[PDB]
RNA sequence: ACUAUGGUUUUUAUU
RNA sequence: ACCCGCAGAAGAAGCACCGGCUAACUCCGUGCCAGCAGCCGCGGUAAUACGGAGGGUGCAAGCGUUAAUCGGAAUUACUGGGCGUAAAGCGCACGCAGGCGGUUUGUUAAGUCAGAUGUGAAAUCCCCGGGCUCAACCUGGGAACUGCAUCUGAUACUGGC
RNA sequence: UAGCUAGUAGGUGGGGUAACGGCUCACCUAGGCGACGAUCCCUAGCUGGUCUGAGAGGAUGACCAGCCACACUGGAACUG
């Protein structure tokens, strides 16, 4: 493994995908505050229990399809 | 301001507006000439002074100032003008240039003898 | 570019005789200098500081004929490895071999020194050395060729070196017009241990 | 002795009726060479007499401040009626830098040299009393010293 | 404020200062008790105690040693609205040395002298002088 | 407080 | 390149600036004109400011006159603002993405901090050595490129559990 | 400047290359981007660096080293 992250669910529209949340946990360059910064990724996931407002762990990859780099490892937490 | 507001987006400078746009940031510009005539200065310089209407390369005409004495200065003579600041004189920003082009020169010059293309004395 | 013109006007601003035209015309002066310089000076007096700041920094680079641009570039290895400019200044200047061809006695002025090193006359490490731009090392030989050493002009400089005090950090042998530099002088042993306020703010704004 | 220094005089017109009259009004400083200080202005006629009312005031609104051999060790805010004035610790380069109120007023309490900045009302007469805030809101000479051991 | 619990003990000081106390009392935590703790080794205070029935309130005698003022800086660094840390040579140092800074560190509440002779850096809370 | 009322004077050396 | 000679001062000095800021002085002419000018301001009968002067100052193969991009500019404000009245507190309460969050133990190591392995090419400021007649130039070395990665580690506090 | 996107976002079957991929053909879905700024306009090639200033943050990427793109203009092919 080179990347793994944990996020949280945004669209479940599609039948070999899902969209997940990830923040960037970073220092706002010269204003110094703190900032969550929410950025989205586009994840293989051939089984489909997986849904919207679930909290999933994924892994980084070879690209699977046009912007579509990463795959589904867990489902963490469920949201019902 | 505030961080939160500067974090969301940046706010933009307002504004340090320009004095003569009309000669697109080069030192010097060319013009064609139409008029040359007499002007006023406000009340307390009390003078006459001379000037032209300067249509430029570009779409803008200006009223440039002319320096020196001498009047000898035609329509379509095409004349060089430099960014000048006049504020005695009603709308000069901008100065004719005697020593390039299709103008004449100072005589007699005791002073300051290199101003207006003016030559070593030998007259 | 140096300056050209009439000479006893350049004695006269510098209040004191540079060695132009000081033979016989030198004794008990009658000469304007340490009198006048211009013609005014006693009847609207402004005494402007500006004007004794533009006054210290001609004085300061006229006594060794360099010029603004060159004493700027001398002042910036003066002004690093922090301050005290004035003494690490006076390092580099007295270091000029214009400058110690005449501590040599081989001109009576920096300037017939420096147009002896321009003669090609003048040699540093054994070689032939035309510029005064040089500086020299410490325990190294400074020394005349041979076409040189019966000039009438160079003969009356070593005539009126011989007549004056020695310059402790070098030393020449007269019966051979060579020998060798010890240090760049210290400005308190080349004059003495005092502080000049405005050559510390020289120069810059 | 007290030692001297002018900042500034100058000549003032005031426009009465039917003509103007003309004053001279000075700004001076003296101190003790050591730690003791004060700050002076006055109008007169003529530019001696000006000088002379200025250091009679000067001599009248003294302070007396402790410093470990003369230095300003750490940075330093002085205040006065919206004339604020910062001075900071040098490197040994350049080093002095900085003119008037903020030469003049540590020359003639014989203190060592910082580098000094001036904001909001920079009139004279008010910048030159938060310089004498600045030299008052330095610590205790040496105070530690005794407040914290090695 | 509950927002913020150092002001909540920092301004006490200042304003028990400016009404010249020689104690000062305030609501207690574990953090307010750490920074007592070296308030007093580094010769700001002789005493802290922790009394109560049903709440703690933590009580300071001020060490004013031999004249006016325990403090000529007691300047609050780090905040709520913005975090200050720093590597172990990018430590301040405060008014020449004449002063300390507070430093967080994975080890507990300590001085930057303390800091910089371990070798560690971490969040600047305060300077003191 | 102690009668309810009465408009205009060219820009100008210029201190 | 370098070396030695053959002729003759011969082939060579400009340009603003001089009331005040701003160093250089104040005679006569003009009489709000003619002109000056970066800024302040000057010009109607001795004008320190124009013209005309003779003298005087400063840079110098440059000097004056400008433009680009910055500085002074906190004049977009992190460092570093303004809102009673000198610009602007929005008429009041309800809800809300975001910003902040008691008092503690245990867990995590994302923030942070520590130590390793890399990468930040060569050139370059800074700093130490050497050679070209000096510097530039040609360069031996050390700093630095505050970072961004790959391990290992502390665990106080913010985040997460 | 508030909408912009039918190969755009996603599925299911077949192909092409030295390899990735809606690279490509067909049958189905209504997704995706956008106030943390999509659409659109003016301006501008990227980095090492350069460089103003107290510094921040910008400005500036002629020279030397390494990328991009152009070869009057548009669009293809042949060959390695």
């Amino acid at each position: 493994k080179i990347r793994t992250l944990q996020g949280r669910v945004v669209s479940d529209k599609m039948e070999k995908s899902i969209v997940v949340a990830i923040e960037r946990f970073v220092k706002h360059p010269i204003y110094g505050k703190f900032i969550k910064r929410t950025t989205k990724l586009h994840v293989h996931d051939e089984n489909n229990e997986c849904g919207i407002g679930d909290v999933v762990e994924i892994r980084e990859c070879r690209p699977l399809s046009k912007t579509k780099s990463w795959t589904l490892v867990r489902v963490v937490e469920k949201a019902v | 301001a505030t961080v939160n507001q500067l974090v969301r987006k940046p706010r933009a400078r307002k504004v340090a507006k320009s004095n003569v746009p009309a000669l697109e940031a080069c030192p010097q510009k060319r013009g064609v000439c139409t008029r040359v005539y007499t002007t006023t200065p406000k009340k307390p310089n009390s003078a006459l002074r001379k000037v032209c209407r300067v249509r430029l390369t570009n779409g803008f005409e200006v009223t440039s100032y002319i320096g020196g004495e001498g009047h000898n200065l035609q329509e379509h003579s095409v004349i060089l003008i430099r960014g000048g600041r006049v504020k005695d004189l009603p709308g000069v920003r901008y100065h004719t240039v005697r020593g390039a082009l299709d103008c004449s020169g100072v005589k007699d010059r005791k002073q300051a003898r290199s101003k207006y293309g003016v030559k070593r004395p030998k007259a | 570019a140096r300056y050209l013109g009439p000479k006893l006007k350049l004695s006269r601003r510098e209040g004191t005789d540079l060695f132009l035209k000081s033979g016989v015309r030198a004794i008990d002066t009658k000469c304007k200098i340490e009198q006048a310089p211009g013609q005014h000076g006693a009847r609207k007096p402004r005494l402007s500081d500006y004007g004794v700041q533009l006054r210290e920094k001609q004085k300061v680079r006229r006594i060794y004929g360099v010029l603004e641009r060159q004493f700027r570039n001398y002042y910036k290895e003066a002004a690093r490895l922090k301050g005290n400019t004035g003494e690490n200044l006076l390092a580099l200047l007295e270091g000029r071999l214009d400058n110690v061809v005449y501590r040599m006695g081989f001109g009576a002025t920096r300037a017939e020194a420096r147009q002896l090193v321009s003669h090609k006359a003048i040699m540093v490490n054994g070689r032939v050395v035309n510029i005064a731009s040089y500086q020299v090392s410490p325990n190294d030989v400074v020394s005349i060729r041979e076409k040189a050493k019966k000039q009438s002009r160079v003969k009356a400089a070593l005539e009126l070196a011989e007549q004056r005090e020695k310059p402790t950090w070098l030393e020449v042998d007269a019966g051979k017009m060579e020998g060798t530099f010890k240090r760049k002088p210290e400005r308190s042993d080349l004059s003495a241990d005092i502080n000049e306020h405005l050559i510390v703010e020289l120069y810059s704004k | 002795e007290l030692q001297e220094k002018l900042i500034a005089v100058n000549r003032v017109s005031k426009t009465v009726k039917g003509g103007r009259i003309f004053s001279f009004t000075a700004l001076t400083v003296v101190g003790d060479g050591n730690g003791r200080v004060g700050f002076g202005y006055g109008k007169a006629r003529e530019v001696p007499a000006a000088i002379q009312k200025a250091m009679e005031k000067a001599r009248r609104n003294m302070i007396n401040v402790a410093l470990n051999n003369g230095t300003l060790q750490h940075p330093v805010k002085g205040v006065h009626t919206g004339s604020r004035v910062f001075m900071q610790p040098a490197s040994e380069g350049t080093g002095i830098i900085a003119g008037g109120a903020m030469r003049a007023v540590l020359e003639v309490a014989g203190v060592h040299n910082v580098l000094a900045k001036a904001y909001g009302s920079t009139n004279p007469i008010n910048v030159v009393r938060a310089t004498i805030d600045g030299l008052e809101n330095m610590n205790s000479p040496e105070m530690v010293a005794a407040k914290r051991g090695k | 404020s509950m927002q913020d619990p150092i002001a909540d003990m920092l301004t006490r000081i200042r304003n028990g200062q400016a009404a010249n106390k020689a104690a000062v009392t305030m609501p207690s935590s574990k953090l307010k008790v750490a920074i007592a703790n070296v308030l007093k080794e580094e010769g700001f205070i002789e005493d802290f105690k922790v009394e109560g029935d049903t709440k703690p309130e933590l009580e300071l005698t001020l060490k004013y040693f031999q004249g006016k003022a325990v403090v000529e800086s007691i300047q609050r660094v780090s905040r709520p609205g913005l975090r200050i840390y720093k590597r172990k040579d990018e430590l301040p140092k405060v008014m020449a040395g004449l002063g300390i800074a507070v430093v967080s560190t994975s080890k507990g509440v300590m001085t930057d002298r303390a800091a910089r002779q371990a070798g560690l850096g971490g969040e600047i809370i305060c300077y003191v002088a």
